């Protein structure tokens, strides 16, 4: 989840996100040296009573400065298309839970062995216990083993939503008469929040989904505890 | 004589004016309802308490301010003015069916206000997907009077498109090549082809959702092997060079402008600004689905569409250091202009860096529908395409009024913009990171420094938007008319006086083959 | 392909006169020939009542509101199978 | 005086009344969708007819009449004419991605094949090829026409002027027979949308078209063309092969294709 | 397959379009739809600029591929330069239209 | 059929400073009354409408 | 560029007047709205 | 024929800078209010 | 006979995001094979992977649907 006065990503709850960590700092740092450099060259323009109103000729300094861009965009093309192709990958998973949007609230159904499914609605605020956070808790929580590889096939049973966990780095939009795929790899366990990422309506703000990541042993016991 | 000269007008100077007029309310509509999306979001809990009202105010903002604000102003507007004084045309090629494009927004706009009136209003958000958009998650006439909206502005905008095309190669001096025509006019040409080919998909588009809606058929609707993802290529497919028709005028206008106030007889790689603008053009309608990285097509489509969105930053920055070469050099007039076309320049250039962050659909799925996603728009529009709107103003004011604005209070205005736009965007960047999605009326807590201080930056920009008004009001009330202007060799709009008269080039330039 | 013919020499209209009944025309009574020459009400389709068909998710502006624009109730049925 | 050769036009009230009537029509069909009534539909039509005769009248006056239209005025409209055509080739557009984008991958609601489980399509070698061999011969006959008008011959530019309008009013029929015949429907899920919204447009245009055509005929019996200057001609000539060509792909797509 | 009965230009041209057709015959040009040779423009042989005022927009492209032209105002009376590379003109006023 | 374009050229030619859409007679002149009188009609029915439907009815 | 003096010039006071008016006619109408909302809420 | 020059080429007068305030406030004014006035409308019905 | 099920392995046929069809086609293979089995003599055990693979990636109201839909007779798919 986020922290009050947050400036960047949340801390990373998986590999996948951990590289996207990484990459935006690549690419925020070339971002950096490129809006300096129009700002500094914007300045040396406006700061000299120099004048030169003659003509300039345009075929020489406009070479440097369309290779230059072109080498600067491959150095951020290569690493965006490496953490893209990993994020696909034969990934040869031990579990897989769908979810299903609904104005407005998922749903969750654990299908490999028993017709486990179960609705997962916001806490109101009016019924936070101390220390729950506002627009962020849900009355039946998504419960997965932690540092298993899992298949998420994301639907909807209405309108589009968009099933996102920031700190995993997941966000798949949920489609009607569409089974889209995204895999899941919490390397710990814990609580880890996200919230409908597509306009499904009045109440797009207030349909939040919280995995429990623990671990095998506590989550075949739960499975059997939600029948 | 009332109506004579401005209901049934055939004069491209006049029809300008009835644009600006439009785009300048509209603005003051698109301008409220901007606040009424901060005062909900300035402090947690629900301020409206009704969040399917939130989503209409939200969708109306970005219609109004799109097509009834920034196109009419740039397109309308400027166009109608500029393009024929700077070819030496008595008048566009079809000066009554030039009234038709003007005449047709007003119903547009009256459409989109009554969706909001009627029902619940559209709260779809202003890429209009079903199935939200659908009868049944938006039962009633909202969505229906929003796309009947559309179509009127869509119509009028194509064809305004053909009126410019073929006044600008057709009305040209006979001994006049294109590569001699000056870049606000190549700017508008290139817009032109954008609207022609992209406002007809989009018109094809939003028809399959009317009939979807009215008609029962399922372009869209699963339940009869629909795809709502057909649709979002449709208007995207538009989408994406919309974005581009919004910003090309605009680096029409700066070009002009940072070469103006340089003392400057031409713009730095004249033939670079037209390659850039052709360049920007043609990747426009080949990168559109950098918009659906999310809704789970290829890894390979994924690739395609980042690989291709990155090579428009080689041509769009062609331009930038063809603007800062512009200034190389310059006897540099701080006018207000000339502070509106480097505020421009830079933050345009910082919005353009965010939009490259984005382009990685690798990212994107961490960035998608978050205010980082608001933050990049909101530059390249509310610092960009807004920035060479009131740059142009301010520099033609006294071109189409005759009289002069008050310098001093102009560079206020500026000063009070800027502070504004970048106190409110700026935070927004921080929000996206850690995870505030779009279109949210309330956010977990964590979320609450950076929404109050962006929503107060909100009220900066407006006590701007007020000064603006009363500073268009002292220049009228004072009534300085202009006697002399400066560098008329390489500016023939200005050429003609100022005011211009009704009929200019009643007798064409004369311009030798040599 | 050429097609199988000639002319170029003297482009009259006589030309395009010669082409639109030489063989312009003569095509379209052969396909008429064909065409009212095979046509002979398809015996009829059978009526299951499939969901992806006969689509109801907003009455008609018109009739009933049940029955589309050019309704034929030989080979047309309702959602709820054919009519009288 | 002006000494250009381009045409200044007089005062319009058109451009207004065409803005207001495309008022009147959308407002009519929201009325019409939502609160079951034409009246406004009614109403906007009509502005809309008076608009479009009146509109078109004056270009005549000024042409035909005034001879406001220089060679450089007549340029420009070309220009305009072309440059519309390819608007309307990008809408076409629009529909044939939805037909293939549904048709190259059909769901699981549909029988997860194309053409759906549940449709009898058409037969393109019987009524469909009769269509085609229809428009495909317009084509000729209307070409023929351009040459008898550029050879000064009056009576062969109306005779095969009148075979192409009767040609593309055989056409018209003929799919207004197919619509009725046909065993499947806008509301039999996508098979019908992508078949009667693109066809129904098509269908559309060949009415805008053959009444172009008509237009040009009427004024061609008042002596109104030149064997040298005649745009509104050439421009419904255009038209006519835009709405040709534009059933072509239909029928390869739609009607052969797809079934 | 031969018969008259459309009218040509010649017969039934009228207004602008006629008077266009007419001076087109003569070699002549009076609405400007023809780009106009310079002469060597020195100030013994200068432009010629057809005005039917005391003044017209003269515009200059003082060399050729140059994309910008340089405009200003021709008066009636003494050979005016071009500012950019002194190149002549002069009005040579009237008539044009009887 | 009588070619008659040269009587119509002068009559629409004539120098009496009608715009082009009156200058062809009366019925001009009531056609293009009739014309605005159901425009401003209809968009002042259709302002009416539009007032009916933003407020609700049960 | 450069201009002839104000025709109808406006004092420093009439600016006061007009930017008063200008920045009053945007917020009363507002504010009425915005302070109203409760009873809008709760009707 | 149509006047020409400063303050004649626009639909509203500029003669009186009070009556042009009273014009300016209007239009602007009105236009920002709407949303404002949209928005009540909306919380009223329901 | 090659059981120890956990879920659906990844499978060549549907290797993108969109996992729709392979819902749909395990299905059918299964419907298939259990009518094939029953009608000619035999053992519905051999279609049992497909049942896992279809109960493991198809959403409950999908199967739930195409169910009542081959009872009505109005199942689109060629079974
Ligand atoms: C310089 C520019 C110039 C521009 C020119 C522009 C002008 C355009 C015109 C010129 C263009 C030329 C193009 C080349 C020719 C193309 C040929 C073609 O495709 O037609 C095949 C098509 C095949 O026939 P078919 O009906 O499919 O037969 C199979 C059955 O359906 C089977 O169905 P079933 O099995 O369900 O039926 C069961 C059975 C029931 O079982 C029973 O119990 C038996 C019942 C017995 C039925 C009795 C039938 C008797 C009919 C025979 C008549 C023969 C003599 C008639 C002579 C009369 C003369 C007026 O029924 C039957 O018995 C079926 C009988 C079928 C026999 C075929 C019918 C005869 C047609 C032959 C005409 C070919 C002429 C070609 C054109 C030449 C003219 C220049 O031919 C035609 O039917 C007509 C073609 C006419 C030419 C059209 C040309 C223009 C339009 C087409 C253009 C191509 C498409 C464009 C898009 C492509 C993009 C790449
Ligand atoms: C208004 C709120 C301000 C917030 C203050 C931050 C508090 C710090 C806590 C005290 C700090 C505590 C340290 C905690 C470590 C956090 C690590 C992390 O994960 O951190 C992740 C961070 C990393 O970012 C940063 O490292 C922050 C960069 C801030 C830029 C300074 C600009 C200040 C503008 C002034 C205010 C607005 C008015 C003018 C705006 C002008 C527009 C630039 O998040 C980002 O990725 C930011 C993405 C920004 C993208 C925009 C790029 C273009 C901007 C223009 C650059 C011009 C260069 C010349 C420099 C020229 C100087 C102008
Ligand atoms: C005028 C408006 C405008 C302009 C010009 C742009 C320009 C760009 N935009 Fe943006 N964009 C929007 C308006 C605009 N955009 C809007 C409104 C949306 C949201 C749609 C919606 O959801 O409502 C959006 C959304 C959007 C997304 C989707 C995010 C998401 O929904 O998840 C992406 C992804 O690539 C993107 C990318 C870009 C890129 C690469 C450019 C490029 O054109 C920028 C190029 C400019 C520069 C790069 C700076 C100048 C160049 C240099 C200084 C050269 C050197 C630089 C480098 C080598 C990096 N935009
Ligand atoms: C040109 C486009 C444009 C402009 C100008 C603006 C202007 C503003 N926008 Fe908007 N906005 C969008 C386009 C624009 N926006 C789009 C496309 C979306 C997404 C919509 C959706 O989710 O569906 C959006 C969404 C959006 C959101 C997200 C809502 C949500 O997702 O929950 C927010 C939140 O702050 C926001 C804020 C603002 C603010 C504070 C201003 C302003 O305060 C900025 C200041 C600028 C001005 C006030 C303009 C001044 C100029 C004039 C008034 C014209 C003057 C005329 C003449 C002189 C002739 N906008
Ligand atoms: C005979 C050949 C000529 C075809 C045209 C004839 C009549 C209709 C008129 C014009 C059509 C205009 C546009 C196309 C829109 C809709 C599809 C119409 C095609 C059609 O005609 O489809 C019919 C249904 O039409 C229906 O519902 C009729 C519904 C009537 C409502 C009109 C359409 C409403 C939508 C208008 C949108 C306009 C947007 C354009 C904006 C301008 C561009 C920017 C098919 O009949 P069926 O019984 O379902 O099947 C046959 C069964 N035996
Ligand atoms: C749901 C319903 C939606 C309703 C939306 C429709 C909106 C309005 C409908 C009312 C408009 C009809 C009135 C006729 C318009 C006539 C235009 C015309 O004919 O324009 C001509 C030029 O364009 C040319 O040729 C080339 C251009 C010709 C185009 C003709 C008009 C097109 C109108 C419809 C466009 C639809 C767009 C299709 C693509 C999506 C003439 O231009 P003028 O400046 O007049 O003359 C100048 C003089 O030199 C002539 O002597
Ligand atoms: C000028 C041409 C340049 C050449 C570029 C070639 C590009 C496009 C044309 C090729 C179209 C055939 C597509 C072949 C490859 C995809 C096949 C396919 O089947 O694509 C389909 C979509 O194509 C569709 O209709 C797509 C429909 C077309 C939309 C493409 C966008 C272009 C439209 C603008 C053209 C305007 C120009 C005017 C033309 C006269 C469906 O998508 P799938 O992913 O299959 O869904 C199922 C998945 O689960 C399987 O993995
Ligand atoms: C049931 C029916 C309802 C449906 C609604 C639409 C109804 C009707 C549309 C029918 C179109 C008729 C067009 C009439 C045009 C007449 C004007 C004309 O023909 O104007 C000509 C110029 O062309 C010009 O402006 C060019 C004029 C441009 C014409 C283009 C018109 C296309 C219409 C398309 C509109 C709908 C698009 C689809 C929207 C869904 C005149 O110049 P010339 O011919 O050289 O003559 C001069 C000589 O006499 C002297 O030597
Ligand atoms: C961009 C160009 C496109 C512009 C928009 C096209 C306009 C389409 C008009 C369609 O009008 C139809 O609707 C009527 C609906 O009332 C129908 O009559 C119906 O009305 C009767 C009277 O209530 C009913 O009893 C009958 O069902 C009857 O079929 C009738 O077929 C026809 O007039
Ligand atoms: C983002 C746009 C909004 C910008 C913020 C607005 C700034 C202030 C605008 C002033 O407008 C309000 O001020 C009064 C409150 O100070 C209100 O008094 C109301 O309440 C008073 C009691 O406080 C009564 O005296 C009055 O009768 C009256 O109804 C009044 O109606 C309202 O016009
Ligand atoms: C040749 C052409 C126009 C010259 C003219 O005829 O006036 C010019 C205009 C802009 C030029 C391009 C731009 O300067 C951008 C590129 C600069 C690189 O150094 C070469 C390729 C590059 C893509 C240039 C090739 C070519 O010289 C272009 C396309
Ligand atoms: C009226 C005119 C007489 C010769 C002339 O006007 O100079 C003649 C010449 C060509 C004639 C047309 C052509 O012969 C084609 C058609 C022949 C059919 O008899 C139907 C009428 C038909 C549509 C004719 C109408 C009319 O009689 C036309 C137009
Ligand atoms: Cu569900 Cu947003
Ligand atoms: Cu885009
Ligand atoms: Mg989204
Ligand atoms: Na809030
Ligand atoms: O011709
Ligand atoms: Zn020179």
């Amino acid at each position: 989840m986020a922290y009050p006065m947050q400036l960047g990503f949340q801390d990373a709850t998986s590999p996948i996100m951990e590289e996207l960590l990484h990459f935006h700092d690549h690419t925020l740092m070339i971002v950096f040296l490129i809006s300096s450099l129009v700002l500094y060259i914007i300045s040396l323009m406006l700061t000299t009573k120099l004048t030169h109103t003659s003509t300039m000729d345009a075929q020489e300094v406009e070479t440097i400065w369309t290779i230059l861009p072109a080498i600067i965009l491959i150095l951020i093309a290569l690493p965006s298309l490496r953490i893209l192709y990993m994020m696909d990958e034969i990934n040869n998973p031990s579990l897989t839970v769908k979810t299903m949007g609904h104005q407005w609230y998922w749903s969750y159904e654990y299908t490999d062995y028993e017709d486990l499914s179960f609705d997962s609605y916001m806490i109101p605020t009016s019924e936070l216990k101390p220390g729950e956070l506002r627009l962020l808790e849900v009355d039946n929580r998504v419960v997965l083993p932690m540092e298993m590889t899992i298949r998420m096939l994301v639907s909807s049973e209405d309108v589009l939503h968009s099933w996102a966990v920031p700190s995993l780095g997941l966000k798949t939009d949920a489609i009607p008469g569409r089974l889209n795929q995204t895999t899941l790899m919490s390397s710990r366990p814990g609580l880890y929040y996200g919230q409908c990422s597509e306009i499904c309506g009045s109440n797009h703000s207030f349909m939040p989904i919280v995995l429990e990541l623990v671990p095998l042993k506590y989550f075949e016991k739960w499975s059997a505890s939600m029948l | 004589m009332f109506i004579n000269r401005w209901l049934f007008s055939t004069n491209h100077k006049d029809i300008g004016t009835l644009y600006l007029l439009f785009g300048a309310w509209a603005g003051m509509v698109g301008t409220a309802l901007s606040l009424l999306i901060r005062a909900e979001l300035g402090q947690p809990g629900t301020l409206l308490g009704d969040d399917q009202i939130y989503n209409v105010v939200v969708t109306a903002h970005a219609f109004v301010m799109i097509f009834f604000m920034v196109m009419p102003i740039m397109i309308g507007g400027f166009g109608n003015w500029l393009v024929p004084l700077m070819i030496g045309a008595p008048d566009m090629a079809f000066p009554r069916m030039n009234n038709m494009s003007f005449w047709l927004l007003p119903p547009s706009f009256l459409l989109l206000l009554a969706s909001s009136m009627v029902e619940a209003g559209a709260g779809t958000g202003w890429t209009v997907y079903p199935p939200l958009a659908g009868n049944l998650a938006h039962a009633g006439a909202s969505v229906d009077l929003t796309i009947f909206s559309l179509h009127l502005a869509g119509v009028s905008s194509i064809l305004g498109a053909i009126n410019f095309i073929t006044t600008i190669i057709n009305m040209k001096p006979p001994a006049m090549s294109q590569y001699q025509t000056p870049l606000f006019v190549w700017s508008v040409m290139i817009t032109a082809v954008l609207l022609l080919l992209s406002l007809p998909v989009l018109a094809a588009g939003i028809t399959m959702l009317l009939t979807d809606r009215n008609l029962n058929t399922t372009f869209f609707d699963p339940a009869g092997g629909g795809d709502p993802i057909l649709y979002q290529h449709l208007f995207w497919f538009f989408g994406h060079p919309e974005v581009y028709i919004l910003i090309l005028p605009g680096f029409g206008m700066i070009s002009h402008i940072v070469t103006y106030y340089s003392g400057k007889k031409e713009p730095f790689g004249y033939m670079g600004m037209v390659w850039a603008m052709m360049s920007i053009g043609f990747l426009g309608f080949i990168v559109w689905a950098h918009h659906m990285f999310t809704v789970g097509m290829d890894v390979d489509t994924r690739a395609y569409f980042t690989s291709a969105t990155m090579i428009i930053a080689i041509p769009t920055g062609v331009k930038v250091f063809s603007w800062l070469a512009t200034l190389h050099g310059g006897n540099i007039k701080w006018s207000p202009a000339m502070m509106w076309a480097l505020g421009f320049i830079f933050l345009f250039t910082v919005g353009g860096l965010t939009g490259i962050v984005l382009a990685n659909s690798s990212l994107d799925i961490v960035l998608h529908d978050t205010y980082y996603v608001v933050a990049h728009f909101h530059y390249v529009l509310s610092m960009g395409a807004v920035f060479a709107i009131m740059g142009g103003f301010v520099h033609w004011f006294p071109l189409f009024s005759g009289y002069t604005l008050n310098d001093t209070w102009a560079k206020i205005h500026f000063a009070i913009m800027f502070v504004g736009v970048n106190m409110t965007f700026f935070p927004q960047h921080f929000l996206g990171l850690s995870g505030m999605p779009r279109r949210y009326s309330d956010y977990p807590d964590a979320y609450t420094m950076w929404n109050t201080i962006s929503s107060m930056g909100s009220f900066i920009s407006l006590t701007a938007v007020m000064l603006m008004v009363f500073i268009i009001w002292e220049a009228f009330a004072s009534k300085r008319e202009v006697l002399t202007v400066d560098l008329t060799t390489t500016n023939l709009e200005w050429l003609n006086g100022c005011p211009p008269p009704y009929h200019t080039f009643e007798e064409p330039t004369y311009v030798n083959l040599k | 392909a050429s097609a199988a013919k000639g002319d170029h020499g003297g482009t009259g209209a006589r030309t395009w006169r010669f082409l639109t009944f030489g063989l312009a025309l003569p095509s379209v009574a052969l396909c008429t020939l064909n065409s009212w020459l095979h046509s002979g009400h398809r015996e009829r389709p059978a009526f299951i009542p499939y969901h992806h068909l006969r689509i109801r998710t907003k009455p008609f502006s018109w009739g009933d509101g049940n029955h589309t624009f050019f309704h034929n109730p030989r080979v047309n049925p309702l959602p709820t199978g054919y009519e009288k | 005086h002006q000494t250009h050769a381009y045409h200044m036009v007089n005062p319009s009230p058109w451009p207004l009344t065409g803005a207001l009537s495309a008022l009147l029509m959308t407002s009519g069909l929201t009325m019409w969708f939502h609160f079951n009534s034409m009246t406004l539909l009614m109403i906007g039509l009509t502005t809309n007819m008076l608009t479009m005769y009146q509109w078109w009248r004056d270009v005549i006056r000024e042409s035909t009449f005034q001879g406001h239209h220089t060679p450089a005025v007549q340029k420009g409209l070309r220009y305009g004419m072309i440059l519309f055509i390819i608007s309307e080739v990008l809408f076409f557009t629009g529909f044939f991605w939805a037909f293939y984008h549904s048709s190259l991958a059909p769901t699981p609601e549909l029988g997860g094949c194309w053409p759906p489980t549940g449709i009898h399509p058409l037969n393109p070698l019987e009524v469909p090829l009769l269509n085609t061999s229809v428009l495909l011969a317009s084509g000729v006959s209307i070409t023929w026409a351009h040459h008898s008008l550029m050879e000064g011959d009056r009576k062969h530019m109306l005779q095969a002027l009148f075979i192409t309008i009767t040609l593309g009013v055989y056409f018209t029929l003929l799919q207004a027979s197919e619509y009725y015949e046909a065993p499947f429907t806008i509301s039999d899920g996508v098979y019908g949308s992508t078949f009667f919204v693109a066809t129904g447009f098509h269908g559309l245009h060949v009415i805008i078209g053959s009444t172009f055509l008509i237009v040009c005929f009427f004024r061609q019996l008042k002596f109104h063309f030149t064997s040298n200057h005649h745009f509104g001609f050439e421009a419904a000539a255009w038209y006519w092969h835009f709405v040709d060509v534009v059933w072509l792909f239909l029928y390869v797509s739609i009607y052969w294709w797809g079934s | 397959a031969s018969g008259g009965g459309v009218p040509t230009d010649e017969e039934q041209a009228t207004g602008l379009e006629r008077e266009v057709m007419l001076a087109a015959r003569k070699g002549q040009d009076p609405y400007n739809i023809l780009a106009p040779k310079a002469t060597s423009g020195t100030k013994e042989d200068p432009n010629l600029v057809p005005s039917i005022t005391n003044k017209r927009i003269v515009g200059c492209i003082c060399e050729e591929d140059n994309s910008t032209v340089i405009w200003f105002w021709l008066h009636k009376g003494e050979a005016q330069r071009c500012p950019s590379c002194g190149t002549h003109y002069k009005l040579v006023p009237h008539q044009l239209a009887h | 059929f009588e070619n008659r374009v040269a009587e119509k050229q002068k009559l629409f030619q004539e120098d009496n400073g009608l715009p082009v859409h009156l200058k062809g007679g009366a019925t001009d002149n009531i056609l293009y009354r009739v014309t605005m009188t159901l425009c401003l009609g209809g968009t002042l029915y259709s302002l009416y409408c539009l007032g009916w439907a933003s407020f609700p009815h049960k | 560029i450069t201009a002839k003096p104000a025709k109808t010039p406006t004092s420093p006071k009439e600016q006061a007047i007009g930017l008063s008016v200008t920045f009053l006619s945007f917020l009363l109408p507002a504010g009425w709205v915005l302070y109203h909302l409760d009873n809008y809420k709760k009707s | 024929h149509y006047e020409e020059g400063p303050g004649k080429n626009i639909p509203f007068s500029v003669e009186n800078k009070w009556r042009l305030l009273a014009m300016m406030t209007l239009f602007f004014g009105s236009g920002f209010a709407a949303p404002f006035f949209i928005v009540r409308h909306q919380l009223l019905k329901k | 006979k090659i059981k120890n099920y956990q879920t659906a392995p990844f499978d060549s046929r549907f290797p993108n995001q969109n996992q729709t069809r392979n819902c749909w086609q395990n299905y059918l293979d299964f419907h298939r094979c259990e009518k094939a089995m029953t009608a000619k003599g035999g053992d519905v055990s051999v279609c049992e992977w497909y049942r896992r693979v279809y109960k493991s990636l198809c959403p409950i109201s999908w199967v739930s649907t195409w169910d009542d839909r081959r009872a009505e007779g109005t199942f689109p798919g060629k079974i």
